[PDB]
């Protein structure tokens, strides 16, 4: 029960930047803190131990400081291979515990999304279900709000969304949101709309279609 | 090299038992402790417990105490993690890791590649594939989007290509979402020149190894309005 709190939970940085991530323990752990890097789908890699000691084979741009309850991992000239998630781990006493992680992401300029809406197919409807999809293409930063309206009524609890990792070419995100209704419910309404709010837009953008007209 | 290699991905139902393995090589297996770590979908790392292979002395996190058993067969340099009865909530990536005591603390210096364990009452099922295409009078720019919705399959993953792999630029294949049905759904989209709509054909190709199925879908809006 030594709780580790990392901050921030995420940050955006550029190649060349000096990045600092902090770890705080709920009580003193002396120097007994380690740092790990993890990339999506891969196992963690040890970077630093005993607060300040560099693990064999790790680039010296990684360094650690602190003692007691306050610790920092510093990456002094961030490289393309360093975009990843980082975790602290205390080793003062069992049980070993980890911080919740800090995701280091790629900074770029604001980019508004292009927005598209797709009606359900006749083949899906035959099976009794209607999925309506809204796509937000190539935007930055990640923060976005997608709101579904049916007959101009805001929807709740009937949609799911997911987001890609940053694009390898332009460092943007894309997002897909699916609104799911039964066929009978889909057919009783007229207007289907998705409303998008994002930093890159001066006002929310709405894409919509009308059943019977689409 | 110091190496830990874990047993392969598992797909199980709730209530079933499971034992996964971690074989170490390139070092004296009995001189180093092995730890087990859990990483649930989209979450951080959790220490589960450790074992000293030289005498099988174990420690568990209080969270995991009584729910899993860590063991070792030092004669074959293997460590194990096991459940008598799985639950859906046990769905996660599991790592084994070697402990190296340096700077007077235990550190996880070498890690296995991970073992993905999926626990669900769902049964194997191939996806249905539906087109995503805009309404007839909706293409308002020089760039249009098309896609396909890959719905109601189990387990992960599916692979999606476009025009047999000829089309890769501007393709976005999203993370699957787990529906309340216990089945997954994902979408794959591509942006293309508005001028190519009708002149060029766009087909998504959807492979699902677990069900041994493949579905192609030519994408267009079939207009009756
Ligand atoms: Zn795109
Ligand atoms: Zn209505
Ligand atoms: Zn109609
Ligand atoms: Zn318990
Ligand atoms: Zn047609
Ligand atoms: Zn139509
Ligand atoms: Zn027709």
């Amino acid at each position: 029960d030594i709780q580790m709190t990392q901050s921030p939970s995420s940050l955006s940085a550029s190649v060349g930047d000096r990045v600092t991530i902090t770890c705080r323990a709920s009580q003193s752990i002396g120097l007994y803190l380690a740092w790990y890097q993890q990339k999506p789908g891969k196992a963690p890699k040890l970077l630093i131990y005993a607060a300040s000691s560099l693990q064999s084979g790790v680039p010296s741009r990684f360094s650690g400081s602190g003692s007691g309850t306050d610790f920092t991992l510093t990456i002094s000239s961030l490289q393309p291979e360093d975009f990843a998630t980082y975790y602290c781990q205390q080793g003062n006493t069992l049980s070993y515990t980890f911080g919740q992680g800090t995701k280091v992401e790629i900074k770029r300029t604001v980019a508004a999304p292009s927005v598209f809406i797709f009606p359900p197919s006749d083949e899906q409807l035959k099976s009794g279900t209607a999925s309506v999809v809204c796509l937000l293409n190539n935007f930055y930063p990640r923060e976005a709000k997608v709101q579904w309206k049916v007959d101009n009524a805001l929807q709740s609890g009937n949609s799911q969304e997911s987001v890609t990792e940053q694009d390898s070419k332009d460092s943007t995100y894309s997002l897909s949101s699916t609104l799911t209704l039964s066929k009978a419910d889909y057919e009783k309404h007229k207007v289907y709309a998705c409303e998008v709010t994002h930093q890159g837009l001066s006002s929310p953008v709405t894409k919509s279609f009308n059943r019977g007209e689409c | 090299e110091v190496q830990l290699v874990q047993s392969g991905a598992e797909v199980k139902k709730p209530g079933e038992s499971l034992k996964i393995s971690c074989k170490g090589s390139g070092y004296s297996f009995t001189n180093y402790w092995i730890s087990w770590v859990r990483q649930m979908p989209g979450k951080g790392l959790e220490w589960m417990g450790r074992i000293d292979p030289s005498d099988s002395y174990t420690n568990y996190s209080p969270s995991f105490q009584g729910h899993v058993t860590i063991s070792a067969d030092k004669s074959i340099s293997t460590a194990y993690l096991q459940w008598s009865s799985l639950k859906a909530s046990d769905t996660a990536m599991y790592y084994c890791a070697r402990q190296l005591y340096q700077g007077y603390m235990d550190t996880f210096d070498s890690w296995g590649q991970g073992t993905l364990v999926t626990v669900s009452s769902a049964s194997t099922k191939g996806p249905s594939v539906f087109p995503l295409a805009p309404c007839s009078r909706s293409t308002s720019e020089s760039t249009a989007a098309l896609g396909c919705l890959v719905k109601d399959y189990f387990p992960e993953p599916v692979t999606v290509s476009w025009n047999s792999g000829a089309l890769t630029s501007g393709v976005h294949t999203f993370p699957a979402v787990l529906q309340s049905s216990g089945l997954y759904s994902l979408s794959s989209v591509v942006t293309v020149p508005s001028s190519s709509l009708g002149t060029k054909t766009y087909t998504c190709n959807v492979d699902h190894k677990p069900s041994n199925t493949k579905v192609d879908k030519r994408v267009h809006h079939h207009h009756h309005h």
